[PDB]
């Protein structure tokens, strides 16, 4: 098993496709033997030569490990590295690459746990994918907003509104400042409240909330359909409606089904608003699993404008690397090797456009100049309690949520230390601002 | 002390039925005369006996009264075809349909 | 938090959808908490009555805990039962189902990990989802076979082989005697074999094989693909040409591409192989994840006609009741609560047909009579390397495999013991079968 | 309300729709009144002239009643006969008739009692709806059946048939010697046996009965559907299969469906069966509903090409007239007026072909030579329980159908009286028949 | 038949589908011989086991008379009570019900009259149909309405308007303050007015009334159709126009084609309109026949947004209690058990919208205080001889008939009993409205 699918000699091609996996081995099992069945699971499966293998170039087509290395703080892990040819997966198809990855090998008995950290996109399979529909640039120049994050809402609660009563939220969420407001992950069609009311009522109460105010409006309208037949149908029913994005779950739903709705996206010219339900079944597990940076890479390869990346701020100071490594992953272009932000390969996205991060859950007025200090103009900050909670209303909290994003950005202009100023700047702010006031007083 | 049912070929009309005899055609025929139908002969091969369109025997017999003559066209079209399948037909002009169809002969 | 959504009062309802949650919460938070926090967070995912929430029935739209329950040998964990109504959900979604449940609450802060271990579907949800296109008796009647169970294999090396030689292997493998071969779930279309010549040169093998032998062939011919309209395609030339059974990766392709390609298959008379990729990532920790009795619910709800359940004999005699649990989940119309087999809830599926159990993985001559012993005449075997590693050929490895299942079928018939005198039976079978001994030779 | 809408003096034109209504009055109203009601509420539906009514032709779009006559042997009604122009209906619409005639006077509370006779339509509009698909000739043609009443056998029981059971059912009866098999009414598509698996198993049940019997065969394959679509649906798989014949509930399913069906099959060059289920609810009570003769004329108008009848010899002696007239309505070109038989108006047909009458219920090998006396050749006799029940199974009972059927058919040809002498002919029959003796003594 | 097919002691599922059918059988024979004949007919349809009967579950397959009850007043009819299980029926076919239940057993001749009185849905099978488009509330959050009936009115005469005077009849109608007006059941498409005229000219008076009043103005535009393909014709034709309401005769239009109609307009978001047209000829006759309250219950199955019902104010004060309880069945979503009401099935109907209640014929200013307190805000008063009958035309009937409505309204909110205190209620409104005062003078 040993000397046929691992070799420490061999230097990995620019376009071969790389993946490390943390292995925690049974104990006495041979940390080389281990690294070389991830390689041979993940590629061929098997190791005993039956006379069809002689027919093929065996040296060639199979996953071999290259190097191995000891995890830091974890005496019972080490990390494998593995080099995969580009030729063993179909062009432009991350579900065949994933398949090929985590088919069977999370099934390995002799191993305690596997978890996938990081997989290198060579520039050959990134040309191939079609990627984000429109990219973080390209939307910004189609809604015609610069110079600030994005305003998000998620509209509660998840159950019991009709279409009128979702749609009269909606409607003053957006009046009262915030760019977009979001469909829950639930909300796709149910018999309380039917899809196409939803579509309809929402975009009238988007109309109307964008001709009230003078700034583009949407709203992340889900599209997750029990068959990929009702969700093309739906996403065409929100474009003849006129909606401006729409959501989808691309892994509940599936990436097949997220791929072909990222190029009916990018044909349509739809903004496509992406949900991450169901990542921590994958990606808690520190043992065990596939990891959100590789969950964001796939993501970005399938298509996608938003993503949620978390909200960086609810983890604690020593624990928010591997959250920026992602977020680079997601935004940047090329993200150099990175250990402490948890970027194990050189990742070399050429032309493909970078994806708006997305930051929502129990964030309010409070968190806001750390997240704009952490997240940058290029995200989407989403206040589902920290604007249905406020005591005055949807609106209020929505202007207020605005204020205190207009004064944080122009205090981060100026040059200020907005996180050390945080409580000034909000204060100077709420000296203008009564809703802001008031949501302080609320939740301080 | 229940019998199995033997599988066979059978011939539309009347091929539940034991083969008819001089005296049942004739009795067909008269049949035929009476209801104002026009008595018709065609033949077609065993393995093509299914075919929508069988070979002509001479012409359809209009206006034709002797059921003798009938009998004798019958037996004309076995003697020149003795392999064929022979077939008795009454032409419903009304109808635009056949009012009678049988095979006297099942082919060999 | 605590009276608003946990009452131990309440009954549930025929009706309603029951989870069951593994929690092993952080030490010292309250367990009627913890089921509380799993409850809502699954239905309506905050606590802070907002002013919309007064608009809404919340006595009715919410999900309660009814009660929690000691894990037998496990202190640090415990068991939530949580009630849903019907109404809650998209009626024959089972993305939706899945969604609601599983959204956000493994990602669940307070609890060290969650593990949903049964999810009791009510009659009435299970009358509108279409369920298996075929099932178990209609595919037997289809297929011409009886009093046995089906054989299969995997085509292996999984990589390098064109059409035409892969087809020469499925053609050796199905005239040996197999009833089915099996595509690999990585071969949808690669560069080396593109998936149209893949279905002709198949198709020919197995029209090839079928005139040989006399018996009714097939192959599942993966149709899983980066679109839903790909793979609809795939699946309409594979009926073009005549391929009576598909295959499709029901987990990395989506549950709505899976739902959507069950349709399909129910109304074009098709029909589908399951495979079930990338489960280990999900079912394998004990203390995490979504168990796959769940997920083989999922799909047989989501529709198949066969399903990868795992070989039974490749796990201790003390650990095989949770395998047989899930296989009766997934072939039988009714299964009562057994807490021994890990049946959580009284599971009533009325008229939905069952779905063909396949085992498979290091499975051989020898695990012959203990595998018919525990699956029964209602199952599929799959043989990769016990067929493909006989060194007189595929065809010679199909015949022995097919002569050792009709002598274990045969010695079950009898009234034998056959895992008692499973040596014996093999032996004087192939006292008549030189490959049937060579086999065991080789596999001794 | 008197002078209005009553003309006693009024010949009905050519072109006019007569209808005759059975009026049983509450007693002490008047006959005239009640006639001029049942045209009013037929036609106009009110009496007070509205200023809407001036702006019409008031004496042209208006029903008038312009006859009444005693109901021999009841005092208590009175026949009332009612002239529609030919402009008040949509052309070739037997639904827009139908709703004009029956919408609203049913529910009149002036009289006891309501029954539409008969209807006259004329020539004009006949000449506007489709009719029948193809006719008796046609289908005559078609399946090369000639000089003999046509065999057709209901498969039961109604439940519980798989597809390949319900189909080795259908091909031992077509084998035995019946050109034609039924679908329940009951039967479209169920769990026990889905729509398609019955389309494809029998197709293959028909398909081998023809090759080994050398006679043409059918089976009257259910496309009744909850939807049109559905039903269009199934109609174009059984073209695609080959079905030479499907069948309809004309009124469960619609008329408006049973048009299109019948337009569809006139198109496609497929056969038609319709069955008459839930008809008694309409046409039993003697003093409330619409006859089966009207419904008959209905179901000759929208198209098909059988036709459930009635057995005929399942009446009296003494009541068979209406029977034999509707008969008449339903095969025959012109059938004159006759009040023995039932036939109010005469009613010409023109070029329009007749509908095979089909006689079901009951009936078994003694019945054979008066039913072959009273319905002649054009006519499909059905043997669900004299085919079934034989002992020898279904194939000796349509051999024994079989055999009776051109035995009495070559002695009513004979000039004997088949009737008369049926158990003589039977018995010499028997002679040479096995199956027909002991279905004789079986049902004696 | 006794002891096969009826059992005392059979306890029913909840998923099985309950019938009531009042049997008034010839003397002499048995009550439990005659329930078991209706239950056999209606499953089985036969007693004499045959061949294939042992192949089925005979004990599964059937339905059960279970109990036998006395009508209260007639001695000579007998309520029986019959269980069918919920898999003898396609899921979601109301077709398939109505005809399993109601396909040979009334012609049944051991019975002089059979009547279905009521039949149980269960919550399992009515989860599967569509049920009503839109339903009570969605109708009313789409057309701005609240805290009133809705009015509407026929246009009259039946015949003879062309497009235009139709249209500018509809316009006065809509302009003087109805919220609909109502296309005739004999109005599709005739000679002197065609269907697409009727369409562009009604579409043009409701907008222009739409645009002078400021309401949202609705025309239940007639799609009933000779063929489905016509009918959806029309229904594109209308909604492409934009018209928010349609009219379908579901009874003589066909079950099949209104189940249609409803997905499509549940699909495309138009309201649906429905007429009883031919009820009476079913549900007339005290003995023989289907209830209404059963015709109610498939349609609201089937699905539509209105639903003629019944004036109430029509019959006697002792004749209102069978109205009233299938008022219930069609608007509200548990009905317990009433016989005083006729309701004798507890009927479940989970989360399917109810359905508006249409009150038309005979009814004018008088009645409308007690049809306010009879029918309560969500129901549709017809007024077509109410409005078209004003001396001072269409627009002053429709004034006088919404002032009336509003003072009614508004005396019912205030506490006062508007039947007792109807004359002075209108009379206080008619010191302020001319037209309602001379309205009242008119029809006094």
């Amino acid at each position: 098993y040993r000397q046929t699918y691992w070799m420490p000699e061999y230097t990995p091609l620019d376009s071969d496709i790389l993946a490390c996996f943390k292995i925690t081995p049974q104990p006495g099992v041979d940390r080389e033997e281990a690294a070389a069945a991830v390689a041979a699971e993940s590629s061929t499966g098997t190791w005993t030569t039956v006379w069809t293998d002689l027919l093929t170039d065996m040296d060639y087509y199979k996953g071999r490990a290259y190097r191995i290395e000891d995890v830091p703080g974890d005496d019972a892990a080490f990390y494998a590295f593995i080099a995969y040819p580009i030729d063993l997966f179909e062009e432009g198809s991350v579900v065949n690459v994933f398949t090929s990855l985590v088919g069977n090998v999370f099934g390995f008995k002799a191993v305690r746990g596997l978890r996938l950290e990081d997989v290198r996109f060579p520039l050959a399979y990134v040309k191939t994918c079609g990627g984000p529909p429109h990219g973080i640039q390209v939307e910004r120049d189609k809604m015609n907003k610069y110079g600030r994050p994005l305003l998000g809402c998620t509209i509660k609660p998840k159950l019991g509104l009709s279409a009128k009563n979702y749609g009269r939220a909606v409607y003053e969420c957006l009046r009262g400042g915030l760019d977009f407001t979001k469909d829950d992950e639930n909300i796709n069609s149910q018999p309380f409240m039917r899809w196409r009311d939803r579509f309809l009522f929402v975009q009238d109460a988007t109309e109307t909330a964008e001709a009230q105010t003078g700034e583009r409006k949407g709203h992340y309208l889900n599209v997750t359909a029990p068959t990929p037949e009702e969700m093309y149908k739906r996403a065409e029913f929100a474009k003849e409606i006129g909606a401006p994005i729409i959501m989808h779950d691309y892994i509940t739903g599936g990436f097949t089904a997220n791929t072909g709705l990222a190029k009916w996206c990018q044909d349509n010219g739809v903004l496509l608003h992406i949900h991450r339900a169901m990542h921590a079944v994958i990606d808690r597990n520190p043992n065990h699993g596939i990891h959100f940076r590789v969950l964001t890479k796939i993501l970005r390869l399938s298509g996608g404008d938003h993503l949620h990346t978390g909200t960086v701020v609810g983890k604690l100071e020593g624990d928010r690397a591997s959250t920026l490594g992602w977020i680079d992953l997601l935004r940047e272009s090329f993200i150099p090797e990175d250990r402490s932000r948890g970027i194990f390969f050189d990742q070399d996205w050429g032309s493909m456009p970078g994806v708006f991060a997305v930051a929502s859950g129990g964030i309010h007025v409070w968190h806001m100049p750390a997240l704009v200090n952490i997240f940058g103009d290029d995200s989407v900050l989403q206040f589902g309690g920290g604007t249905l909670g406020h005591p005055w209303g949807n609106a209020a909290g929505a202007a207020a949520n605005r204020v205190a994003l207009e004064a944080c950005v122009e205090a981060r202009n100026q040059g200020r230390d907005i996180e050390k100023e945080g409580k000034e700047i909000l204060t100077a702010a709420a000296q203008h601002s009564p809703e802001l006031k008031i949501a302080m007083e609320t939740w301080k | 002390e229940m019998q199995d049912y033997k599988q066979s070929l059978k011939y539309e009309t009347f091929s539940y039925l034991p083969p008819m005899n001089a005296e049942r055609i004739r009795a067909q025929i008269k049949y035929a005369i009476a209801q104002g139908w026009s008595p018709g002969i065609e033949h077609v091969e065993v393995k093509n006996s299914m075919n929508q369109y069988w070979y002509m025997w001479k012409l359809p017999f209009f206006g034709e009264q002797n059921v003798d003559n009938v009998l004798a066209e019958i037996e004309a079209c076995r003697s020149a075809y003795p392999t064929h399948q022979v077939k008795l037909v009454a032409y419903d002009n009304y109808a635009q349909s056949l009012g009678l169809a049988f095979v006297v002969y099942r082919g060999n």
